[PDB]
């Protein structure tokens, strides 16, 4: 009849351990992937930088594989558990069947091994929600986000995090057709989207594009404070 | 698995039957480990 | 195939590790031409004679287990007590085992007193306070090395001593492309060298 | 470094890899003449007696055949060099564990029981041939375990190369309740007649060996006791 | 020749990459005659034991050291880091033993250890 | 009882039957005809064999025919899937169709039919766990994907070769000879050769037992067909 | 209100020596829908009454089919009557693989009571919440068992269980000394008439609500159901 | 004295980090018999208070000053039982270092292996945590050693260190007493006059036990040792 | 909704048992890492400094894993030997395994799953160890690294753990120079930080720990400062704080 | 019937392998690729059994490319061939008789080009020039005799084509056409098939 326990209904038929492990979710830092034509993005925040860190120990966006990327908001440490699950998921189904995981299977992987975690409340779930961005081996680019709870659909555009819900407005008003065309205004619009909940932009911006048949490629400082300096243009 | 077993169509009374025999095994946890431990929240509605 | 021949001798402060090398050789099948003298510590060394593959999985799990015991002791490890390791790993296998026989031959850091050693595949221990050989040849290599060590030696006639009873031993009349690497441990320093009969 | 292939922890003892790649490859290189490395034996000739008030062990040398269990208790061994050591090691510190927790000293029928159920664990698989022997309050003991684990409990006793000469020599001079100095002589005898185409002794005497004093635990010490070259290289090192 | 193939209904699904190189060829005749005596010692002993109480002295006996020996095998480390099975052993007898399992490849350096979670899952019977 | 039920062994102690170092053990072995049946996962020395294939990739399909016919040479995996028979035939039977039980689940959970390399890397995997036990499969895997048209020789050893022309049987060697092809041969070109090549295995023999016609096949992109 | 720490497990005694889970159990049975069963020195019938919601669904499947000469009623929990029902089954197999004959009754119930003991005295289980009538046929005759929550089997001439079921226990005692030379006709009627009177007096006794099934000298268990149930009903008398 | 069942979980951290229930099995420490260990400079000193203190114990039975090998020795303050069963373990493993690497185990790393124990114990929940701090007492390398292991399983390199109850006095005591270049005699004297500081009467020597360890090896002392050494 | 367990999540998101275990690195001795141009360094400060306690193995907090690593607990001081012990099984596996020493931040990452499974699993407590690594590799050159009970690890140029972290952090934040950094002026900077915030005593080469971490002549060199040099260190600093003064 | 072969020059290593899979029971053309891209600059070349050495060439790649996924860095070529070193010694135990033998060539920008000998016993050892199958002892004659640390590109495939020749002239038989690659600072390059 209440939390406090992961197998438990409350009179209402809510499991709250699983609505809180969610509200996990809601602190992280906002990771915001959209789905283009023959790119797909992925942008998160750089919440509170310290200058005295190695940012590279801190990267929020992962490669699974060649053409799976992961982007992941909540606990960072359940983070580091799923990813490198999922990356010894996906080496294991190519030597299953020959052919690279398809984003719907790593995101069906994902959220199978969440979901195993939000049984047997003797466990705890995994406080993350993660935007797998890819492209499948046909060529067909993809975006799906998992919960908590076991469950992921796909996208074409997303934000998980904190913020999520202004940068998802934010995005149904400006994702478009028009705004796809190029591999630099989704770029771009990845970048504006994150505008909307960073303060002091470009220096709190995590970019990392994924190009058909090429491998993730994270965008250093120098070329996001370019795009950044193109939008501002562009806001004339 | 009954089409590989008996070469033949499943009938729907059956596959709700084999879904009812993994559905009803809640409680019990320590019993056979990776069973369920609460009542599945979903109804279905097999319609063939 | 041949296994090699690993032999040690003590001298004056001082011992000798020493094992072939097939200098030429175009061979086939299992590997021949192996690396089998490894340093152990400072002044600790152990030769493996035997197959190639199990001389290298000897040597690495020897590593493992003395790289361990040196981080909890805090302390370098004694000829003797590595001698007890690798004894424990190779009985540890006694049903099924490595087909590689060590000699260890090392200077203890208080003392510096030579210890050498030589054990089977399973692991049981000789000490002599003169010479080891370990090999497919001992047989001859026991009578060259009777007949040559002196004791009491010194660097430079260890060297000379271990050098004949290798050549002389794995000589059959064919010492052609058969080479010797011999590793002196003296207090200060250690002196490696390699080395042909001069027939050739 | 988290392997991917490992479930469930790893366990100890014996490995029992290597078996089947072993036989494969000692089929093959029998078939090719190549002598892969073999174990050591150490058949020579050990032989024990019970006197009045002791027993007494022997054997041959250039080595040392009678091993250590306890201050009461000895043994020789022949077989396997390397499973006497270990099967003796290991029944040596069990019996240290239990006369520490006992504060007793041994029982010669503990050591016999342990070497003989160890011994019928490995299904005469571990070489070890014994003459096991020692002194506790109910008296000198001698027994004779074998390596499949079948012991024997005996007035006198030889194993080893010379085990028959021995025999007979003991069949043709022992005496129940002998001197100390007459069993050394006749152990020394049987060991020689054995030999013949040093000799080690072990006397263990009663009144050598307190049994209402608490037990200590001993000290130990250890064991196991021309042409011309070209120098292609040389590398001083330090 | 084995039979019991399952194969009635083999449709078991392995994890490749972390099944190995496994050989059910062969895995049917161990490779020693004391591989599974040594395998299933402790197992063999207890069976031993269990039997002897259970002749001599009723369902009981075997059911109290049973239940001693799970509740002591409960409150333990996570199998990713050994354990000293303090009162599992004072409760089988070993406390004062050294065996062969104790002394050779110990289990307190490995030398190979699994991921935590996958080995922590895979005690819980979840693979 | 709910103390041995607390346990969770089960060991033959803990139960009923035991006198012993074991006695009857509940049934002295004795058990039931099952205690699940099918539709769940759960000394006769004369297994059945077989005889002459060939196969081929294109430009418009994949193209298996068989020595004629009575008993089967060419299992029919499914309508987008086909595989040839040699070795065992219960072998390749069983192991093919344990391969479309798996095909059919996963079109089910992914919307998409699988693909031929996986569908053959599946097949491969399932017998070569059994590599040395003396299964004796000799299958040739071949479809349509989106990647094009599909060939693979899937074999009992472990071999899972990608090609363009395979053959298998007695006739093999006339029939992978004849087989003077180029990969635009047109459709009605392309039965051409498969019945002349199972025809030069066959023109030292005539219809009879694995004699008859060709039993020619035709993988086109909506699935196969049986040109004759 | 001295009752609240003592009757939420069924570990845990009562200072009044009860435990109160298996009782709450009981009442699970009582929450089913009434079942009769009874028997005549040939013939065991079970008839129970069907719920359905009243409207738009198929009824429960309350007479289940154990083995040719076993067959069940069940009243409270479904899927503990679907485990226990799939126990008896198994059972019925091994005997008849086994040892060639049908599973005597009483053998059947005596293994329900100790498979159903069990969670009765174990952590971490609740007692199985279904009542069951169990109609067999054997060489020692008919036979009508019930089975209760507790673990407790009874050997009975006739019984009812169910909600609203003393009303056709009240009918069962009061008539039973008739109902061994009855034959299978007025047999099933005497059945009907008790679950007629575990029913409001406007309600009657239709084929969409009967179930009824007969085990016996020549019959195996056989179920009437919807329309079969037709030459049964056909000739009961008012109430 | 519940704080929100922060007190009674051995696996739950109190808010300020604390887990006060091994600090609770720190006071069945503070709460036994009196125990000292003073490390000379040829040796160690390892005094303790007997709890069978009356006439009708027999004294060849169960002791409190215990043996490992023939280097290494015990005493503790605490629950008996826990020390016994602590005590087989640790000889358990000073033998299984012993037919590993055939030397004697050095004190360090016997202390080490017995606190990992003990830290085994403090971290499952289902079981409770050891009610007994050690003193282990050694002599390697021509050097003696004092440890102390206690029930979290960190265990600490003294010189000299009193447990048990009345600790505190104790180790104020020795603090001005204690000097490296004592010997090993002048050791043992301290050590029975600090433990003499916090007695419950008479001092005789059948409720002391004392054991010493030097280069010769670890040590009880018998009754008439203790007796000379109070007569002085 | 509370805070019992570890396997517990309140109504907003927070795992208290874990935050609480976290809680326990704040009393511990203060351990500072400082990352050079030309070395790593790691500070701690001797906690059990009482006149009865014997002169110990070489460092009391700093821990030697490989030949290239070395570490600095702060916390539990029995989970610290633990979890050390398994540092070096994990090290020693790894170059098993592959012949090569393994990299730094692999190392971490092994530990800190480690601890995470021991905040995710229930009936388990935490480790209420946070460490400090310091290495290098081939890939990364001179590393540091940091650790806390949640298995939460990241690198840094300079940070602190244990009592008054704060405070050093802010004071490295405001005096390390990135990119200018030598290992003398990082053991200079050490100083300083770990006397500003060791001010419950005067500090003296006898409360403080230093070893640094090298490379010469293709070695890793971890050499853990000798007593007679922390001294000099302090000299130099008072002497500087004198001159700054007036 | 299968042949290896390996050449490491000052900057480069050059391997060729034949293209027979032959598996008689089936017919095919030749078309067979014995070498198995384990990263941009690693190769293993195996040979053996029909079956068991793709699926032990594939889990190494599966492993190798998931250390690579983990790690952000490749695996140098001494610690693959290492890794590949105690995964066939685990093979080789598990699966009677099991006879993989390899060639692992590959470069590494802080090491330079290696190559890799490894028989069928798991015994590594780092060599300059390299063969299997058969004849292989003289190929090793005839590169021994004729091979130089600093050779070239040019010289080394040269070299390769002797071999081969002077294996014909030995054994009269059809020495089918050789896949050629090398590897540089640049990854795996595919040469022209050595055909006669």
């Amino acid at each position: 009849s209440y939390d406090r326990a992961i197998t438990v209904f409350s009179p209402d038929g809510h499991l709250f351990q699983v609505e809180y492990a969610q509200e996990a979710v809601k602190k992280g830092s906002t990771a915001v992937g959209v789905r283009g034509r023959d790119i797909v993005v992925l942008g998160v925040e750089k919440k509170s930088v310290a200058k005295l860190q190695d940012e590279r120990t801190v990267r929020k966006i992962c490669a699974l594989d060649d053409n799976v990327c992961m982007a992941f908001a909540g606990l960072t440490a359940d983070a580091r558990i799923v990813i490198n699950r999922a990356r010894v998921e996906c080496q294991s189904h190519r030597l299953t069947v020959e052919d690279p995981v398809t984003v719907e299977y790593i995101t069906r992987y994902i959220a199978s091994l969440k979901q195993r975690y939000t049984q047997s409340n003797g466990r705890r779930p995994f406080g993350i929600s993660a935007l797998i961005v890819g492209f499948d081996f046909d060529g067909t680019p993809r975006l799906y986000q998992t919960d908590p709870s076991g469950t992921y659909h796909a996208w074409k555009a997303n934000a998980i995090g904190r913020g999520a819900k202004s940068v998802r407005e934010f995005l149904e008003k400006n994702y478009t057709d028009e705004a796809i065309e190029t591999d630099d205004l989704t770029i771009k619009l990845v970048i504006k989207a994150l505008l909307e909940v960073v303060q002091s932009g470009g220096k709190n911006i995590e970019l990392a594009v994924m190009r058909r048949d090429q491998s993730l490629k994270i965008l250093n400082p120098e070329e996001i404070e370019k795009y950044v300096a193109e939008i501002e243009k562009e806001k004339e | 698995n009954h089409w590989f077993t008996y070469n033949e169509t499943m009938t729907v009374e059956s596959v709700t039957q084999a879904v009812s025999n993994l559905a009803l095994q809640f409680g019990e946890e320590d019993a056979d480990p990776g069973a369920m431990s609460r009542p599945f929240g979903v109804a279905l509605l097999f319609g063939g | 195939y041949n296994g090699g021949a690993v032999m040690a001798m003590k001298g004056k402060n001082c011992v000798a590790i020493a094992a072939d090398r097939r200098f030429g050789i175009q061979a086939q099948m299992v590997t021949t031409d192996f690396q089998k003298i490894f340093p152990m510590g400072d002044r600790l060394y152990i030769g493996l004679a035997g197959l190639a593959t199990d001389v290298q999985t000897v040597a690495q799990r020897l590593k493992f287990r003395l790289n361990l015991y040196e981080l909890k002791e805090g302390r370098q490890i004694k000829p003797y007590t590595l001698m007890s390791m690798v004894a424990n790993l190779l009985y540890e296998k006694r049903f099924g085992p490595y087909y590689t026989e060590p000699v260890i031959a090392g200077l203890d850091p208080k003392t510096f007193k030579p210890f050498i050693c030589s054990l089977d595949l399973i692991g049981c221990p000789m000490v002599t306070d003169d010479f080891v050989v370990s090999g497919t040849c001992a047989e001859q290599m026991y009578g060259m090395c009777e007949s040559l060590w002196e004791p009491n030696m010194d660097p430079d006639h260890l060297f000379e001593t271990i050098s004949q009873a290798m050549l002389n031993a794995v000589d059959r009349d064919a010492v052609s492309g058969m080479g010797v690497i011999v590793h002196i441990i003296e207090k200060d320093k250690i002196t490696t060298r390699t080395l042909k009969a001069r027939m050739d | 470094m988290a392997a991917v292939s490992v479930y469930a922890p790893p366990v100890g003892g014996f490995s029992f890899d290597n078996c089947r790649r072993n036989a494969v490859l000692e089929a093959d290189f029998a078939k090719r003449g190549y002598k892969l490395p073999k174990v050591r034996k150490t058949g020579t000739t050990i032989a024990g007696v019970v006197y009045k008030d002791g027993i007494v062990l022997g054997a041959d040398t250039n080595c040392s055949k009678i091993h250590f269990i306890s201050p009461n208790i000895y043994c020789c061994g022949a077989g396997t060099a390397a499973d006497t050591d270990m099967t003796t090691q290991l029944i040596s510190s069990n019996l240290e564990l239990h006369s520490l927790s006992t504060g007793r000293l041994p029982r010669v029928v503990t050591a016999n029981r342990m070497l003989k159920q160890m011994l019928f664990r490995y299904q005469g698989y571990i070489g070890a041939a014994l003459v096991l022997g020692g002194v506790d309050v109910t008296g000198p003991h001698l027994y004779s375990i074998y390596p499949h684990g079948s012991t024997d409990k005996l007035p006198y006793v030889t194993m080893g190369s010379g085990s028959l000469a021995a025999m007979a020599v003991f069949e043709d001079k022992f005496r129940p309740d002998m001197e100390e100095e007459e069993a050394k002589n006749l152990v020394s005898e049987a060991i020689a007649a054995g030999i013949f185409n040093n000799i080690d002794l072990c006397v263990i005497s009663k009144n050598k060996l307190d049994f209402l004093r608490p037990y200590t635990v001993p000290n130990k010490k250890g064991t196991r006791l021309t042409t011309a070259v070209l120098t292609e290289k040389i590398t001083p090192l330090e | 020749p084995v039979t019991e193939l399952s194969a009635s209904g083999p449709f078991e699904s392995h994890d490749l990459l972390r099944k190995g190189f496994s050989c059910v060829k062969n895995e049917l005749l161990p490779s020693h005659p004391l591989e599974l005596s040594e395998k299933n010692f402790q197992l063999n002993q207890d069976k031993m034991n269990f039997s002897t109480l259970r002749n001599i002295q009723g369902l009981f006996a075997p059911l109290k050291l049973q239940m001693e020996f799970k509740a002591v095998q409960q409150v333990q480390r996570l199998p990713f880091l050994s354990s000293s099975n303090l009162s599992l052993d004072v409760l089988r007898g070993n406390d004062e033993t050294i065996g062969f399992e104790d002394i050779l490849n110990d289990p307190s350096q490995s030398e190979v250890m699994g991921e935590p979670h996958l080995m922590v899952e895979y005690k819980l019977g979840l693979l | 009882m709910a103390l041995a039920s607390v346990l969770e062994r089960p060991l033959p102690v803990n139960q009923r039957g035991f006198f012993g170092l074991g006695g009857r053990a509940d049934l002295l072995d004795l058990g039931p005809g099952s205690l699940s049946d099918g539709l769940s996962l759960a000394p006769g020395i004369e297994m059945l064999h077989g005889t002459t294939t060939l196969a081929f990739k294109f430009r418009h399909g994949v193209i298996v025919a068989a020595d004629s016919r009575t008993v089967k040479k060419v299992i029919e995996i499914n309508p987008y899937l086909l595989g040839t028979m040699a070795g065992g035939a219960a072998d390749c039977s069983f192991w093919e169709r344990l391969l479309a039980r798996q095909c059919r689940i996963y079109e089910l959970r992914n919307k998409e039919r699988i693909s031929v390399a996986a569908a053959s890397k599946l097949l491969a995997n399932m017998v070569y766990q059994y590599k040395g036990m003396g299964l004796s499969m000799g299958t040739m895997i071949c479809g349509w994907d989106k990647r094009g048209p599909g060939l693979y020789y899937v074999d009992s050893e472990g071999n899972r070769i990608s090609g363009a022309t395979f053959s298998v049987g007695s006739g093999s060697v006339y029939a992978y000879g004849v087989m003077d092809r180029g990969y635009s041969y047109d459709l009605e070109v392309e039965q051409a050769y498969d019945l002349a090549r199972r025809a030069i295995y066959q023109a030292t023999y005539r219809d009879a037992y694995s004699g008859g016609a060709v039993n020619l096949y035709h993988v086109r992109e909506d699935g196969w067909i049986r040109v004759s | 209100m001295f009752r609240n720490q003592y009757d939420n497990d069924v570990t845990v005694w009562s200072p009044q020596g009860r435990i109160h889970q298996i009782e709450y159990a009981m009442e699970a049975v009582k929450q089913g829908s009434a079942t009769v069963g009874l028997k005549s020195k040939t013939h065991a019938v079970l008839v129970a009454l069907k719920r359905a919601q009243s409207e738009l669904a198929a009824h429960q499947k309350k007479i289940l089919h154990v083995d040719n000469h076993i067959g069940i009623s069940i009243a409270g929990l479904t899927a503990d009557a679907r485990l226990l029902c799939n126990f008896m089954r198994q059972e019925c197999l091994d005997s008849r693989f086994v040892f060639d004959r049908p599973l005597p009754v009483s053998r059947l119930v005596s293994l329900i009571g100790s498979k159903t003991q069990i969670p009765t005295q174990r952590y971490g289980r609740r007692p199985y919440g279904v009542g069951l009538l169990i109609a067999g046929y054997d060489d020692m005759g008919p036979h009508i068992f019930q089975t209760c929550p507790s673990a407790n089997y009874f050997d009975c001439r006739a019984m009812s269980i169910g909600a609203r079921s003393q009303s056709a226990r009240t009918y069962l005692e009061r008539h039973m000394s008739e109902f061994m030379e009855c034959n299978l006709n007025e047999l099933v009627k005497h059945g009907l008439r008790a679950l007629r009177e575990t029913l409001p007096a406007e309600q009657d006794l239709t084929t969409k609500n009967v179930s009824i099934g007969i085990v016996g000298k020549d019959l195996e268990f056989t179920i009437y159901d919807d329309d079969d149930v037709s030459p049964f009903l056909e000739g009961l008398e008012e109430r | 004295m519940a704080e929100r069942g922060y007190s009674f979980s051995l696996t739950t951290f109190s808010p300020s980090g604390k887990l006060v229930q091994i600090e609770y099995a720190l006071a069945a420490v503070a709460g036994g018999a009196p125990s000292v260990g003073i490390k000379a400079a040829n040796g160690v000193v390892l005094a303790t208070e007997k709890k069978q203190k009356s006439i009708l114990y027999d004294e060849r039975s169960v002791h409190k000053v215990e043996p490992i090998t023939k280097h290494i020795g015990l005493v503790y303050s605490g629950m008996g039982p826990d020390y016994r069963v602590l005590v087989h373990r640790a000889r358990k493993l000073a033998q299984q270092y012993y037919l590993v690497y055939q030397e004697p185990i050095p004190t360090a790393q016997l202390v080490q292996r017995v606190a990992s124990v003990m830290q085994e114990y403090t971290q499952s929940g289902g079981v409770r945590p050891f009610g007994v701090s050690l003193l282990i007492c050694g002599w390697n390398e021509g050097r003696p050693y004092l440890f102390q292991s206690d029930p979290s399983g960190a265990y600490f390199a003294w010189k000299a260190t009193a447990m048990g109850k009345n600790y505190v006095n104790g180790k104020t005591f020795l603090e001005k007493r204690y000097n490296e270049d004592l010997e090993l005699e002048d050791a043992i004297h301290t050590a029975i006059l600090t433990l003499k500081e916090s007695f419950e009467g008479q001092m005789t020597e059948d409720n002391i036990e004392v054991g010493i360890c030097n280069e010769a090896g670890f040590r009880r002392l018998t009754p008439t040792e203790v007796k000379d050494y109070l007569a002085a | 909704r509370y805070d019992s367990r570890t396997t517990i999540f309140s109504p907003e998101g927070r795992l208290y048992q874990v935050e609480y275990a976290m809680e326990a690195i704040g009393h511990a001795g203060t351990c500072l890492g400082i990352l050079a141009n030309d070395g790593v360094l790691l500070a701690a400060e001797r906690r059990n400094i009482h006149k009865l306690l014997d002169e110990v193995f070489f460092s009391e907090k700093i821990y030697k894993l490989n030949e290239d690593m070395a570490c600095s607990v702060a916390g539990i001081t029995s989970d610290a030997n633990v979890l050390t012990n398994e540092l070096r099984l994990i090290a020693q596996r790894y170059l098993l395994q592959y012949q090569e020493p393994i990299p730094c931040e692999q190392l971490v990452t092994a530990l800190c799953d480690i601890k995470q499974a021991y905040t995710q699993f229930g009936g388990k407590r935490p480790f209420g160890v946070s460490l400090l690594y310091i290495g290098w590799d081939k890939h990364y050159g001179f590393q540091l690294y940091q650790s806390d009970p949640s298995g939460n690890y990241g690198g840094w140029k300079a940070t602190c753990i244990g009592n008054n972290s704060a405070a050093a952090v802010s004071m490295l934040k405001q005096d390390y120079k990135e990119g200018e950094m030598t290992l003398k002026s990082a053991l200079a900077l050490a100083i300083k930080v770990l006397n500003k915030t060791m001010d419950v005593s005067k500090l003296s080469a006898e409360k403080v720990e230093i070893a640094t971490l090298t490379r010469e002549n293709g070695k890793t060199v971890i050499r853990v400062l000798k007593q007679k040099e922390v001294e000099q260190l302090i000299k130099k600093h008072e002497e500087e704080e004198a001159k700054a003064e007036r | 019937m299968e042949y290896l072969i390996g050449i490491q020059g000052p900057d480069y290593v050059l391997v060729a392998s034949d293209r027979v899979a032959a598996s008689n029971i089936v017919q095919m053309k030749d078309d067979h690729d014995k070498m198995f891209k384990m990263s941009e600059k690693i190769l293993l070349l195996c040979v053996g059994e029909a079956g068991d050495t793709v699926q032990f060439a594939e889990y190494i790649q599966k492993n190798v490319q998931l250390y690579k996924m983990r790690n952000g860095y490749e695996l140098s070529p001494t610690a693959a061939a290492n890794f590949t070193r105690r995964n066939l010694a685990d093979c080789l135990r598990s699966r009677t008789p099991y006879h993989v033998n390899l060639l692992l060539a590959g470069y590494d920008e802080h090491e330079g080009p290696a190559l890799y000998y490894m028989d069928y016993l798991a015994a590594l050892a780092k060599a300059p020039f390299a063969a299997h199958g058969y004849g292989a002892f003289l190929t090793l004659s005839i590169l021994d005799r004729y091979y130089t640390p600093t050779i070239s590109r040019e010289r080394a495939v040269e070299l390769l084509r002797k071999c081969l020749e002077e294996l014909q002239k030995r054994f009269i038989l059809n020495l089918p056409t050789f896949s050629v690659r090398i590897i540089d600072k640049n990854g795996i390059h595919d040469l022209d098939n050595i055909s006669f």
